[PDB]
């Protein structure tokens, strides 16, 4: 549970840096405070538990604030991006059924008609008790919201030392940058937000001397600097894509660049959500997907395929959404059921997958 | 293509003890942990079942 988590590290070290944004810098204690203060005004203005607010801010500095605010007051996030046209913010605020939208004074303009609106710019004390399956978020992709509980976030923070970096573009509605600025808050890291533009090999390479260990990075830049410069990528442990899988070559120059950093790409979408390791295949490098203490290759009889045998992959876990709000039939036919869990699910990626013969699950 | 997109299969609808509901092909058997209720039919025909019926998305154990 992220917020029992950083909880924790506002109490071990409540002057440690949580959040690096441009000119904004936040301490965990800041972070909280700031948080619970909002936190405080969306329980007056009426948010309760379950209930589901709309967040659409420019900066990541607030948006985290607001994030921690909604989970004080036991609701559910629904991130929209101010980018969006008022039809697309308009009905993700009616599909979600969100009464209040949480904004700024830059976004305030992009609040629909008829939606009460808090500003974060512009003392209670409540005690919630919340439950792993609380709905955290509702993320949509005409757009589908995905309902994501609690459980299904902490399974994928579920390692990185307090006083780490981790450079990170700006968060975006996007599935993953949405649930990454968590990652270093748990471990008592510290997020350090890039400057609007393409990540370069010398900001990669000034950022590492900052004291970034690990980079959250869009396939574009990740393939512009591993083309500009592969060693500009040394000193991070841990160098991590998002979007569409790097090709292969680039992640082969990085790795002779720096053969110790660990590669990984991000493919899942936010209703399943899988982390995927790069690494030598055995004819190369390629994509690997941990199968976990669960992931099946089925064909499409829906039984288990033989190793090398290319097959859908379906992917089980607690990391799985609930479904989909409003969409009861699309959930039925992409949240089947999974044979080999009694009374459970597994969800059709909708992508190839293959085992090797090591065992080591392969995307395709 | 997918057994679950297909459209000249013939389906059943599952539930499970958190009444959520599930597609499921005719020929393949029922997963442990989960029950029949709408026999085999259409995949329309079964998405209107579930369209109609599953009307809470939440697990049942958080009431």
């Amino acid at each position: 549970m992220v917020l029992e988590l950083f909880a924790r590290h506002v109490d071990r070290t409540p002057d440690a840096v949580a959040v690096v944004d441009g000119d904004r810098v936040l301490t965990y204690r800041q972070l909280d405070e700031l948080a619970g203060r909002l936190s405080g005004r969306l329980i007056s203005r009426g948010v309760r538990r379950g209930d589901r607010v709309a967040v659409m801010m420019d900066r990541s500095a607030d948006l985290l604030v607001a994030l921690l605010a909604v989970w004080k007051a036991g609701a559910a996030y629904v991130p929209v991006d101010a980018a969006y046209p008022a039809r697309r913010v308009a009905f993700m605020v009616a599909d979600s059924g969100a009464s209040l939208m949480v904004c700024s004074v830059a976004t305030r303009d992009g609040v629909p008609e008829g939606i009460e609106s808090i500003v974060v710019d512009a003392c209670d004390a409540s005690a919630v008790t919340v439950r792993p399956g609380d709905l955290a978020y509702v993320m949509y992709t005409t757009p589908k919201g995905v309902a994501v509980p609690h459980r299904s976030l902490a399974e994928l923070v579920g390692a990185m030392e307090p006083g780490e970096a981790v450079l990170m573009h700006a968060p975006y509605a996007f599935d993953a940058s949405m649930f990454e600025i968590w990652v270093p808050l748990v471990w008592g890291a510290r997020v350090v937000i890039a400057g609007p533009g393409p990540v370069d090999a010398r900001r990669l390479r000034e950022a590492v001397a900052a004291g970034v260990t690990r980079a959250y990075l869009t396939a574009g830049s990740f393939r512009a600097v591993a083309e500009e410069s592969p060693e500009s990528f040394a000193g991070l442990r841990e160098v991590q894509t998002g979007g569409d899988l790097v090709p292969a070559h680039a992640v082969e120059r990085v790795r002779e660049a720096c053969p110790r950093a660990r590669i990984r790409h991000l493919y899942g979408p936010t209703e399943a959500t899988v982390w995927a390791t790069w690494h030598l295949l055995e004819p190369v490098m390629g994509p690997v997907l941990p199968i976990g203490r669960r992931a099946h290759v089925l064909d499409e009889s829906l039984r288990p395929v033989g190793p090398g045998v290319v097959g859908e992959l379906y992917l089980s876990g607690a990391g799985l959404a609930d479904g989909y709000l409003n969409r009861a039939g699309l959930t039925a036919e992409r949240f089947v059921a999974d044979p080999s869990a009694p009374g459970k699910r597994m969800y059709r990626t909708g992508d190839l997958a293959q085992w090797t013969a090591d065992g080591e699950l392969l995307f395709a | 293509t997918n057994p679950f997109d297909n459209e000249d299969g013939s389906f059943l609808v599952l539930v499970n003890g958190e009444g959520q509901h599930s597609l499921w092909p005719a020929f393949a058997e029922v997963p442990d942990g989960w029950t029949g209720v709408h026999g085999p039919a259409s995949r329309q025909d079964c998405l209107g079942y579930v369209e109609q019926n599953w009307t809470d998305l939440r697990p049942k154990s958080l009431i």
